[PDB]
């Protein structure tokens, strides 16, 4: 759900629309994420193993 | 994610992308309230292959008809 579940219920919404939007915080946009999906999964991986 | 209306991912500019079932429409992230996808609510970028879960759809031109 992201922060919203940190305000009220916990709507529920998928992983990459949440991290196109944490993105889209940080003035990145969108496109971004959903171009390069595959490279940030990639990274997020290595770096938590 | 998108929505590809001919070969381009159309973003939301600020919300995200829902529909009823049958007709997409954007709106807020804390508040439902659809909206036609337009040319101003989205912008372009991309070339419609690497984002993933883009749906088809249509876009409404807001200056074609005029
Ligand atoms: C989803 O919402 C749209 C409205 O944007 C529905 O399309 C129809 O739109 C006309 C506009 O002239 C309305 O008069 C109709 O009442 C709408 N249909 C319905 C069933 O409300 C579209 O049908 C909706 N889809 C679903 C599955 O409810
Ligand atoms: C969305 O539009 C795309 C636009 O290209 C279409 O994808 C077609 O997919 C078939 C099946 O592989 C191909 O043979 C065609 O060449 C593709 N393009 C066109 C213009 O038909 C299709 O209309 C839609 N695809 C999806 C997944 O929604």
């Amino acid at each position: 759900s992201g922060w919203t579940f940190g305000a009220g219920p916990a709507l529920q919404i998928p992983f990459p629309m949440q991290m196109a939007y944490r993105f889209n915080g940080i003035g990145v946009t969108q496109n971004v994420l959903y171009e390069n999906q595959k490279l940030i999964a990639n990274q997020f991986n290595s770096a938590i193993g | 994610p998108a929505i590809c209306h001919d070969g381009k991912a159309h973003f939301p500019r600020e919300g995200v992308f829902v529909s009823n079932g049958t007709h997409w429409f954007v709106t807020q992230r804390n508040f439902y309230e659809p909206q036609i996808i337009t040319t101003d609510n989205t912008f372009v970028s991309g070339n419609c292959d690497v984002v993933i879960g883009i749906v088809n759809n249509t876009v409404y031109d807001p200056l074609q008809p005029e």
